[PDB]
């Protein structure tokens, strides 16, 4: 927009002449000066743009779309003016002026262009304002003054004016902007938290009280608390990672903290009190539990923990058996599962491993040793489940018609139907074989049932499907014998293999033809252009 | 992913295991030795979150059309 260069060069000179005497942006005076400079620069820019400062709609407090020009030179939303001027209030709410005829005169050449220019200018101003407050106020490790922190925190509010009240702005030093939803950002919180936690407790506590008193009186404060905990834990993570420190000193620091953790669970508990000290404490214990989860994963993968990390794990176990807040144990087990998987905690849910202390008391008392694996094939949904349940029922009994009846009572024709049938067969045989109690169940006069079903049902009597079925039913298929050693990814790799084999067999698509050639005709792929390889 | 996670969590041969409840999407209120309901002790708060890694940044930059918006970070 080549229509603001002279004014902004004048403002460049103005900010230069007011910057020599205070070349320290960390205090309040230059922040206030530059805020006023940006504000009156926006005002003068709008004045030069669109005939002395076009204002937002008075009702929604935001920019007006499809502008309608009142005789008193007022810009209101077309929706707001159409839903507000229809009853017996034919008068401009701002200056109290009666509109003669109707909201008919609209301008399609002037107001919209000025509005878009104002939006662009305000976007750049706000963006580099938050850029400066992130940079100029945070050049070094020295915390800024209290006054500038107070000003930047109070800038967010749109407090009571003549008429919703008490919104929250995205660091905009201007007033012609609103969000008609109280939303709390974390950029100011994060910027405050980059400093040491000891020197910013008052500011974050004041902001918390302000948002609890005017933004989140009675609402879902759980999201707010988890957001603040995440921000605090990210801040301490950055402080630990960026700083020049080893692992043994932080290990002993965390061990001492856990040993010196006074419970204090009754202080900020009941309904409303959430001290920033308690948020720091919960973030710290969550980080400690994440470290313990990593140590347990390493112990499962490898040898002992060099007698030092074992001390940290012992302190964690003493903490868990000392405090009754099992929510921390739930967080620890969730982190362990997210790091490795469910089979990790299933192996840890055995009957005497020296890690049962990481599990609650009721989770081990009534857990049997028949804890199996789940079928990860539920991606289909509502139809693979039915056919697999019918297949399991046919496995339990000798009748084999239930699976066919369920198959013929569904949509998703022959390709995906055969995929479902073969996958259910594989899942049933794998579940029977892996479980030692029911080993070789189809061979107990039940393989004749499935064989008669294959001979009777022509929905899968394809020679390739027939050979796959006969290989899979008697466990002669060369995928089960992967002879892995980790005993964790053996089943996963085998099930990837069997699922891709079933997909290729049942995928009768042109793109799947080369994949079929690779997975079933290797002799023809002798000296062939194998994909996903580097080229010069 | 949430839909398949919820459906798999409801499978009626692993849900019998109490371990998968405190793991695969069931609030831990069913554990008797628990503190009372608290605004800070919500089930969502005590859940697990991700660890931001540059490969996740790669996913964000490729999935949000970083070819022309922010290509320098992409490279
Ligand atoms: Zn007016
Ligand atoms: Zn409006």
């Amino acid at each position: 927009i080549p229509e603001l260069s002279p004014l902004v060069t004048t403002y460049v000179s103005l900010l230069d002449k007011c910057l020599e005497e205070d070349s320290n942006l960390k205090t309040c005076r230059p922040f206030v000066a530059v805020m006023t400079t940006l504000c009156d620069c926006k005002d003068k820019a709008s004045k030069k743009f669109s005939r002395f400062g076009i204002q937002p709609c008075f009702i929604c407090h935001g920019d007006a779309q499809d502008p309608v020009c009142l005789p008193c030179d007022h810009v209101y939303c077309l929706r707001c003016i159409q839903t507000w001027l229809i009853p017996g209030q034919m008068m401009c709410p701002y200056c109290l002026t009666d509109l003669p005829d109707k909201f008919s005169p609209t301008v399609s050449q002037d107001h919209r262009k000025a509005i878009e220019k104002h939006a662009q200018f305000r976007h750049m101003c706000n963006s580099f304002f938050v850029d400066l407050v992130s940079t100029m106020c945070f050049k070094d490790n020295t915390p800024p003054e209290k006054s500038v922190i107070d000003t930047l925190l109070s800038l967010l509010f749109v407090q009571k004016e003549l008429l919703h009240r008490e919104h929250t702005k995205s660091l905009s030093p201007f007033d012609d902007v609103v969000d008609q939803t109280p939303v709390i950002r974390s950029v100011l919180l994060k910027l405050l938290l980059k400093y040491s936690f000891h020197e910013v407790k008052d500011y974050i506590q004041n902001y918390l009280t302000q948002l609890e008193k005017k933004a989140f009186l009675t609402e879902d404060k759980t999201e707010l608390y988890l957001l603040f905990i995440s921000c605090l834990e990210d801040s301490v993570h950055q402080k630990t990672s960026a700083g020049c420190r080893n692992l043994e000193q932080v290990l002993r620091e965390e061990g001492h903290f856990l040993r010196t953790y006074s419970p204090g669970l009754q202080g900020q508990e009941p309904v409303r009190i959430a001290s920033v000290e308690y948020l720091q404490e919960v973030a710290r214990v969550r980080l400690c539990l994440d470290l313990a989860a990593d140590f347990l994963s390493e112990l499962q993968e490898g040898s002992e923990l060099a007698e030092d990390k074992r001390r940290f794990l012992k302190h964690v176990e003493e903490f868990c058996t000392r405090v009754n807040n099992d929510w921390h144990r739930v967080y620890l087990v969730r982190k362990l599962s997210s790091q490795r998987g469910m089979e990790f905690v299933q192996s840890f849910s055995k009957q005497g491993h020296p890690c049962q202390w990481v599990f609650p008391r009721k989770v081990i008392a009534q857990q049997k040793d028949h804890v199996s694996l789940m079928d990860r094939y539920l991606v289909h949904g509502n139809e693979y489940k039915a056919v697999r349940d019918a297949t399991a029922k046919a496995v339990l009994e000798c009748k084999t018609l239930d699976i066919g009846n369920a198959l013929m009572a569904c949509r998703s024709p022959k390709p995906q139907q055969t995929a479902y049938l073969l996958l259910a067969l594989y899942t049933e045989v794998a579940a029977l074989y892996r479980s030692p109690n029911g080993s070789l169940h189809p061979e107990a006069k039940q393989l004749e049932a499935v064989n008669k079903f294959i001979k009777e049902s022509k929905i899968l009597s394809d020679p390739n499907i027939r050979c796959f079925a006969r290989s899979l039913v008697d466990n002669t298929l060369p995928l089960l014998k992967i002879r892995s050693a980790n005993s964790i990814l053996k089943g996963t790799v085998t099930e990837m293999a069997v699922h891709v084999a079933t997909i290729l067999l049942c995928g009768h698509n042109q793109i799947l033809k080369p994949l079929r050639n690779l997975a079933f005709y290797p002799v023809n792929m002798a000296n062939a252009f194998l994909p996903t390889m580097p080229e010069d | 992913l949430p839909a398949i996670n919820a459906l798999i969590s409801q499978d009626e041969r692993i849900s019998s295991n109490p371990v998968t409840k405190i793991i695969y999407g069931d609030p831990a209120t069913f554990l008797p030795h628990l503190p009372q309901k608290s605004i800070i002790h919500c089930s969502k708060i005590w859940s697990c979150r991700r660890k931001i890694t540059v490969e996740y940044l790669q996913h964000i930059v490729e999935q949000k059309n970083g070819k022309e918006t922010v290509p320098v970070l992409w490279h």
